[PDB]
């Protein structure tokens, strides 16, 4: 018994974590087979990155330029390019602990957990979601860029995240593994906010289910809503309108639990009205919102990987 | 705006 | 920026977990150079869990009764034995992935990542405290026995835990790596409870602490204490005791926000009795205790 | 108790 929010075992990404620098610039870099993935921003220094040109700036880079170390490894690159936002650099090694992966864009409300690294050392790891926002709340410091943010499944590492910057609310943005932002935002030191976030609706209900998995159901009722009804209540909590995609999303654990999304849904709107009266849900005083549907199944089914 |  | 229940990354522990069998049995065991750990109940009859001989169950058994798995492949037992509640079975080839580590055993209020386990294979990484009574609030499903807790130093993986039963309440306990529980528990099925339990006050401050590197400084006030009248009240409200010790722990943070540990005490004494009206600290409406004074400094730097 |  007992729930957690729980990262992934982080072995498999440990072992793809590199250091890279440029002259007095030094950050992590994601090494599969023969190439590393960086934050193109490693290029610069602390005033560059005000209004970089970084086609301009690679151009005049050479391949010795790229200082990269696995552990006590120097790697000799022999080529780099610029992908969108990152830098790929062509080492002459191919990583000998690479695993099964792939790259994957996640949506708004998913989770995935941050690896954080410092000078190419993995530091520490956690669990977080992409907000509505397109930011994620994280934890980290100088030196952070390029720490990575992923999934596994079975034996194979989804990537889906590469850390660039820290906005004014302390919140941070990043790219894909392709390079690509989510969100807004531009990797250069702008004046760059935030919007407003909300709380992620799908993520909350499937949070609720996951009580009922384990035998918390005093909020359970015997009233239902409809959508409409549901959306206009949540939002004026500043919750994530409901959608019908939502819904059959919630489907696997609503046929699990014998409880349709809506029933579920007039039980979240009390819970919004009234509050908790004293009691808790799953040992919290407040209703959790970075377990996605699939968070559940995954820890209520005891999944393990390879 | 700080890139990290 | 940020704050985040951090656990250590799993990778050099991953490379240490394998399975063993003993009959219908299986959990998971924890294995260095040539040996394995694993909880001695590994080796426990159904009915029989009640009210177990454990010297008497072991001496029926022999290496081969054993089966040792790393993943896919059976790892032969030469050698076996008790050490408080744990097996240790010495087996006929060495882990090549064997961290440098030691043995640990920590004091409660301490924190560790738990890497949960089942038939040997990592699920899932998280960061717990050891809480006063022993306990460890924990997200442990059956076949999870084996699973150990660490902290890591730079290369060196520190074990302190290993995972070996659920109490009435759905807490965990376990033992050190010389077997030897944490708490007053005993290894068979019988009626036993968790103590009682208290807040972890040099937690809480810490993690007060943690907020103001932060920015988030509304709960702060233009008083100040004595570790006499703090003690008073935070007693009244279940949080341990706080001693000169814990305060000259937080040294360092204090020089670091210039904020006084007793005028942090007072701040604290001020939350306990008014409450916090709907406010947050560091995205939470309740005070946290599963940060110890060392993992602010090291996350926050 | 139960030996998980």
């Amino acid at each position: 018994s007992g729930f957690r929010k729980m990262a992934f075992p982080s072995g498999k990404v440990e072992g793809c974590m590199v250091q890279v620098t440029c002259g007095t610039t030094t950050l992590n870099g994601l090494w599969l087979d023969d190439t590393v993935y960086c934050p193109r921003h490693v290029i610069c220094t602390a005033e560059d990155m005000l209004n970089p040109n970084y086609e301009d700036l690679l151009i005049r880079k050479s391949n010795h330029s790229f200082l990269v170390q696995a552990g006590n490894v120097q790697l000799r690159v022999i080529g780099h390019s610029m992908q969108n936002c990152l830098l790929r650099l062509k080492v002459d090694t191919s990583n000998p602990k690479t695993p099964k992966y792939k790259f994957v864009r996640i949506q708004p409300g998913q989770t995935f957990s941050v690896l954080a690294c410092y000078n190419g050392s993995p530091s520490g790891v956690y669990q977080c979601a992409m907000r509505p926002n397109h930011t994620i709340k994280g934890s980290f410091l100088n030196g952070s860029c390029g720490s990575v943010g992923f999934n596994i499944d079975y034996d194979c590492v989804s990537f889906c995240y590469m850390h660039h910057m820290e906005l004014p609310t302390g919140v941070h943005a990043g790219t894909d593994l392709e390079g690509k932002f989510y969100g807004p935002f531009v990797d250069r030191q702008t004046a760059q906010a935030a919007g407003t976030d909300t709380t992620i609706t799908l993520n909350v209900l499937a949070w609720l289910y996951a009580a009922v998995i384990n035998g918390d159901r005093w909020f359970l009722n015997r009233f239902t809503t409809t959508l409409n009804d549901f959306n206009l209540v949540a939002m004026k909590y500043n919750y994530e309108p409901l959608t019908q995609d939502h819904v059959d999303i919630l489907g696997p654990l609503s046929a699990q639990t014998g409880i349709a999304v809506l029933d579920m849904c007039a039980a979240l709107k009390e819970l919004l009205q009234n509050g908790m009266n004293g009691r808790t849900i799953l040992g919290s005083t407040i209703l959790e919102d970075e377990f996605t549907p699939f968070d559940v199944v995954r820890q209520c089914s005891g999944v393990t990987f390879q | 705006a700080v890139l990290x």
